[PDB]
């Protein structure tokens, strides 16, 4: 109830993550299949604050906050083996699910001339990607994901094909 | 040699035993098989024709090659945005292959410590001349296959110079000729110009955007699990299918199942599929208005 | 029956512990040797009647007892990599024909390569110093690890292989020492060739000051640039080296002394092109119709490697006309088109020099 009056956005990103979680028998009596993950944006108000209402209305597993900044770190190698294993942890914590924010600093796209400029940013960004595009499982652990700006669109297009529901704010009425 | 066997301080081997490492190097992925086949995709008749080709002409038709004197290839490269869905693809025709197969990562390459990376393609190529024929696929070279320009510094250049170490594997030493290795890339922006040859990339094929036949087939191929009230153009959506990617095809059925889900409706209709298809693409919203 | 038994008494000799590995440092007198393991530590023991003390000397190779820790037999020199380095083969000789160009770099090195080794005479007399070194490049064009590979393989006597991937080390740069070594194993087998692949990485600028591994690269290249501004007496041993760019690799390398001769590859003429194109027609079965002029016109600024790419482009495009002879239409079709295409993905190929 500490929404603000939005709700076609909270009703789809409410859907996406409950129903398929709260009643997953549901589609697979129908299935198809719910998708893979989502999207959020636009001005600051409000963002991650939606987030704090699907903690609240969480239920039973529990899930994973990720801030965009932990990624990026100097000694290159580090984030990849960070959000690599943290994959392999949401895989062993059966339906668990994964959120980010700020991931406008790590989804900087796509490059420079050089020299490098993005090429750890890249290695991190299109890394997480490449766990993204393995077939297994993928995820049955969703995932979240808010940001200010929609850019850039390497990420952007790499979500439509296993991520989709992207919504956007609105915003007072 | 190593890994010879010895008991403390014995310092004496009763045994010497093989073989090699390491680990995470050792075992980067052991494939069953994925259940998808080429049979779920489509429109690619042609190309999926060149790879079919470059893949399976060394396993059954080797002798054909010793009758003409050719040479098989070896790099294949593989570009396009998503999707394509080329790791499909490679992946689904990998497990109609039958020889061993393993896939890769490419930013796993890029290691702690120096040339760690290098070491690790050793093993990797190694494990593949022992399980021989065999098949490796590596997505996202263009991530490690940047070789910048000029110091200081890359810290790839460590990660590169392994690429350039895959370039002396297919270069100053042939017995590569078997596990022919296959690459894909979404973006052909960067590359090692070097990547152009037989051994190395060879075949290189464009994958566009599906076309509107292609299109409502594979959408089809989509939705033809679930159940669909049978009155669908795939025309109409065909058409209104524009600067689409296949995987979008793919978000219109997950689409049709969602608000398929809100409707009550039993079964699946077309009013449900041009409204997933608003859904998806193209994004929002401003209002109707001045063009009345 | 009885070999068994011979064993099983190998065995009863087996019960012999294997000795320590250690240096020889110094020797306080005969009693006491200046003594250091492998693994660091130092020490000082006496030794038993079996050796002859002139012949121990400083720096030597020695194993020493488990308890004692002192000499009981010996060994001169070891090396893990280089028989590792010994083991490359290339077959030809006669690839060095079918390379076809370029004919002058060939005769080049083979005058500045094998001329030292056979005819030390012919430069001494004019007062000339011999080159000790010299410089491969492409791809502007390729064929470096060919040409100078079959140079190995020509050549024969002896020669060492030498991936720039190797010397990375992980801990303590001792691919240095491994430098160090190598080249002391080079005066050793002397004369010897050096294959350097892919020398960029490890011929890097450190233009700007960074993080570790610049800076450790940068040391075992001075253990490299140092032992060519000997000191020593590089004359026996060559050393042939090949990379994309010609310019990361500091002026130290880029002076002579360390580096003399400079050669590189380019485009092959459409004369090299016609012949590699016809050394590369013959293992292909082919129709009884054949113009190479055909191709020649077609075929402009490609590698060799895509040259050969493309005959095997045209063969095995010619599995689907399922022909056992393949016409050179079929190959001008494909051979032209796919070709085209390796030149609309031939993006970026003008480098430095
Ligand atoms: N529509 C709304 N409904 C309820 N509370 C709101 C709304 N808009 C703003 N708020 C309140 O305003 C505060 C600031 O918004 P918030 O900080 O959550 O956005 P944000 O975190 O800045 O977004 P971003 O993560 O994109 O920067 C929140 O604590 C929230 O309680
Ligand atoms: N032409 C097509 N035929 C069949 N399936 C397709 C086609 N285009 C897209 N898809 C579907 O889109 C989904 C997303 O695949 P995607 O395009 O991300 O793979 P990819 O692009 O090869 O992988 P990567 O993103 O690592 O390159 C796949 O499940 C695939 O079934
Ligand atoms: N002049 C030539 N004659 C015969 N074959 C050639 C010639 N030039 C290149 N090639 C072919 O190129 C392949 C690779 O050898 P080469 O030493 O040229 O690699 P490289 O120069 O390291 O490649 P790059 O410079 O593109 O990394 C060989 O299989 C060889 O047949």
């Amino acid at each position: 109830s500490d929404v603000g009056g939005c709700k076609e956005q909270i009703e789809k990103l409410r859907e996406v993550v409950e129903t398929p979680l709260l009643h997953p028998e549901r589609f697979v009596n129908l299935g198809i299949e719910p998708p893979k993950g989502v999207l959020l944006f636009g001005p600051p108000g409000t963002g991650k604050t939606l987030c704090a209402r699907a903690v609240a209305n969480r239920t039973d597993a529990c899930f994973i906050r990720v801030i965009g900044s932990e990624l990026v770190q100097k000694y290159v190698g580090e984030g990849a083996r960070m959000v690599r294993e943290l994959f392999e942890m949401a895989r062993t914590k059966k339906a668990c699910l994964i959120f980010f924010d700020e991931i406008d600093a790590i989804g900087g796209a796509r490059f420079d001339d050089g020299a490098g400029g993005d090429n750890e940013v890249q290695r991190t960004m299109l890394e997480l990607i490449n766990q993204l595009d393995g077939f297994d499982p993928r995820g049955n652990i969703k995932v979240l994901m808010a940001t200010n700006r929609p850019d850039t669109l390497d990420p952007a297009l790499m979500r439509p094909g296993r991520l989709d529901r992207k919504i956007e704010f609105s915003l007072p009425d | 040699g190593d890994l010879v066997g010895v008991n403390k301080d014995s310092y004496l081997i009763l045994e010497t035993l093989p073989t090699e490492y390491d680990s995470r190097v050792k075992a980067m992925e052991v494939d069953e098989r994925p259940t998808e086949q080429y049979s779920d995709i489509g429109g690619l008749d042609k190309q999926i024709q060149e790879l079919v080709e470059a893949i399976v002409l060394p396993m059954n038709h080797k002798e054909k090659f010793e009758n003409l004197g050719i040479q098989p290839p070896k790099g294949v490269l593989m570009y396009g945005p998503p999707g394509t869905g080329k790791t499909l693809l490679a992946r689904a025709c990998a497990a109609q292959t039958k020889a061993t197969f393993l896939k890769l990562a490419g930013p796993q390459l890029v290691q702690m410590f120096i040339g760690d990376g290098a070491k690790l393609v050793r093993d990797a190529f190694a494990l593949a001349k022992e399980k021989a024929p065999s098949i490796i696929f590596i997505d996202e070279l263009d991530a490690i296959g940047t070789k910048r320009f000029d110091s200081e510094k890359a810290g790839d250049r460590e990660v590169q110079r392994t690429m350039l170490e895959l370039l002396n594997q297919l270069d100053g030493f042939q017995p590569n000729t078997q596990v022919k290795v296959i690459a894909a890339t979404n973006r052909v922006d960067i590359l090692d110009p070097a990547l152009l040859r037989s051994g190395r990339l060879d075949r290189k094929i464009e994958f566009p955007m599906p076309n509107e036949e292609a299109r409502a087939r594979i959408m089809q191929i989509h939705s033809r699990k679930m159940n669909v009230s049978p009155d669908v153009n795939y025309e109409e959506l065909a058409r209104c299918t524009d600067d689409f990617n296949g995987a979008q095809c793919k978000a219109v059925c997950v689409e049709a199942g969602m608000i398929a889900l809100r409707r009550g409706a039993t079964e699946l209709t077309h009013e449900d599929y041009m409204e997933g298809i608003l859904e998806v693409q193209a994004k929002k919203k401003a209002n109707l208005q001045y063009y009345a | 029956t009885k070999q068994y038994e011979k064993s099983e008494n190998d065995l009863k000799a087996l019960q012999s512990v294997g000795q320590i590995v250690g240096e020889v440092l110094k020797q306080l007198t005969e009693e006491k040797f200046i003594v250091k393991a492998t693994n660091g530590p130092r020490y000082v023991v006496g030794c038993r009647r079996q050796l002859d003390k002139s012949k121990l000397k400083p720096g030597t190779r020695v194993a020493l007892d488990m308890t004692t820790l002192t000499i009981m037999r010996y060994l001169p020199r070891e090396v893990d990599p280089l028989v590792y380095n010994m083991s490359h083969e290339d077959p030809g000789n006669v690839s060095y024909s079918e390379i076809g160009g370029l004919s002058e770099q060939i005769r080049e090195l083979r005058e500045v390569i094998e001329l030292p080794l056979t005819n030390p005479e012919l430069f001494q007399r004019v007062g000339i110093i011999p080159p000790k070194g010299c410089l491969l490049y492409g791809p502007p064009g390729t064929g470096k690890t060919l040409l100078a590979r079959a140079v190995a393989s020509q050549l024969d006597c002896n020669f060492l292989k030498v991936v720039s991937s190797s010397i990375v080390d992980k801990y303590i740069g001792e691919s240095a020492r491994l430098i160090r070594e190598m080249f002391n194993y080079a005066r050793d087998h002397q004369p010897c060739i050096i294959f350097m692949d892919e020398i960029d990485a490890i011929g890097g600028r450190r233009f700007s000051e960074g993080t570790s591994a610049d800076r450790e690269i940068q040391r075992t290249l001075m253990e490299l640039l140092n032992q060519m501004d000997g000191f020593d007496t590089l004359h026996r041993v060559k050393m042939i080296m090949a990379t994309n760019r010609p310019d990361t690799l500091d002026p130290a390398l880029l002076r002579p002394g360390r580096l003399d001769r400079k050669i590189h590859i380019d485009l092959p003429n459409e004369q090299a092109r016609l012949d590699i194109l016809k050394i590369h027609a013959g293992p292909i079965t082919k129709h009884g119709e054949i113009d190479y002029e055909a191709i020649v016109k077609l075929s402009d600024g490609f590698n060799g490697a895509d040259l050969r790419n493309v005959c095997t482009e045209a063969g095995m495009f010619a599995i689907r006309a399922d022909h056992d002879f393949v016409v050179q239409e079929d190959f001008m079709k494909a051979v032209r088109k796919v070709a085209d295409s390796k030149k609309l993905e031939s993006k970026l190929d003008y480098k430095p020099v």
